[PDB]
């Protein structure tokens, strides 16, 4: 049968102002027959209609992907407003309804340390530049890496992992050519976080 | 990014002494006159 | 998997790396009806059918059911070379036996880099500072992270899950939290990995205030 | 742990002189015996 997924928007995108934040629908296994879906979108229980459903994508496996992306306001996502997706089909006895706001809990600030690189892996041509952000609640966060203003293309972030006091923690690992270091280019780790001040903080690093 | 903008934003968000309208209407100010 | 739900477990990365634990494999039966009880277990190794396995029953879940798992020993070289491992469950209120199969991740296996990392400056603040135990370039993602000082074992820390880097490899990082006096009075915390590339499944990097 | 076992353990699975029963035959007085 027809399944739904209503997803929140990008931590970023809520959280910085210049961006776009959006809450989407996804119905997925929509059989080739009846592909008509219906999607009603609720804002604190009144109905909204500036949804953008996308032309649905085939999929190999014989079944259509029809998704709905809804804009909401940062300060709306922020405030707790309830964004309800509404879908109708004909090969559903009764039409799905998904119900998401923001992640409950009491948002806790999170220290941002920045750590070089090993003395041990100066021996190899790339080192590790880290972020530990810990003692952040709830989970949702962005981290990112930059340099001369610029960002890095080598960053991976870990998923937030549950510390014993009940915070969240994780770390951002940036991979640098040994040389770079070496000069003293200074590299920063820009945290986005709701309970962070301005919903940003930027930490730097360099030798 | 305009941080000033950001720093405007997370203020009016933030700010006790505004209702809905008040807030929604200082945001958007903010948001389209970066 | 269809309520009775079956699920298969592989070994504990340190249980198949390391002789002096016994790796098994954990086939769990949930959701098995108030009703009908009774469930057998037929555990498959690259077909051959094997007797050696502990075969448990019923344990009550919530909902109105019972929990059927089930213990098969193997052997770790087994694993290590690449052995399927299959798991028939049978019961009377199921109209067909479930075979699920789990194996070792396939692929070129990549040698983890250990690198420890003293506690950050902005850090020395706080009466409880974090050390760092950075693990990068492995390949499976099936790795074990533990911390040790003066031989004795240090539990007071909590590892990331094993995060894929844009060269196909995994990474990891297990932070320890540790008394800001004992970090100042000189003492060593040893972080010890356990992988299939390392030489003898095993290293320790050790970290002080030097 | 027992290192030496540990050792001796590594050594028989990457031994390119033994076959798999001979392999398994090392391993297990390793696991037993050690």
């Amino acid at each position: 049968g027809p399944s739904v997924f209503l997803f929140p928007p990008k931590p970023k995108d809520t959280l910085m102002i210049s961006r776009t934040p959006e809450v989407t629908c996804v119905v997925v296994d929509v059989s080739h027959e009846d592909p008509e879906v219906k999607f009603n979108w609720y804002v604190d229980g009144v109905e909204v209609h500036n949804a953008k459903t996308k032309p649905r994508e085939e999929q190999y496996n014989s079944t259509y992907r029809v998704v709905s992306v809804l804009t909401v306001l940062h300060q709306d996502w922020l405030n707790g407003k309830e964004y309800k997706c509404k879908v109708s089909n004909k090969a559903l006895p009764a039409p799905i309804e998904k119900t998401i706001s923001k992640a409950k809990g009491q948002p806790r600030e999170p220290q941002v340390y920045t750590l070089p690189p090993s003395r041990e892996e100066m021996t190899k041509n790339q080192v590790s530049l880290w972020c530990l952000v810990k003692g952040f609640y709830p989970s949702d966060i962005a981290v990112e890496w930059e340099s001369n203003g610029q960002p890095e293309n080598n960053y991976k972030t870990t998923p937030p992992v549950l510390d014993s006091d009940g915070s969240f923690f994780l770390y951002s690992k940036l991979t640098v050519d040994k040389s770079r270091w070496q000069q003293g280019n200074v590299f920063s780790c820009s945290v986005m976080h709701e309970a962070l001040h301005n919903h940003y903080t930027q930490k730097s690093l360099s030798l | 990014f305009n941080m000033q903008c950001q720093r405007r934003f997370y203020e009016a968000l933030h700010d006790p002494n505004l209702n809905e309208e008040q807030r929604n209407a200082k945001i958007k100010s903010i948001r389209d006159d970066c």
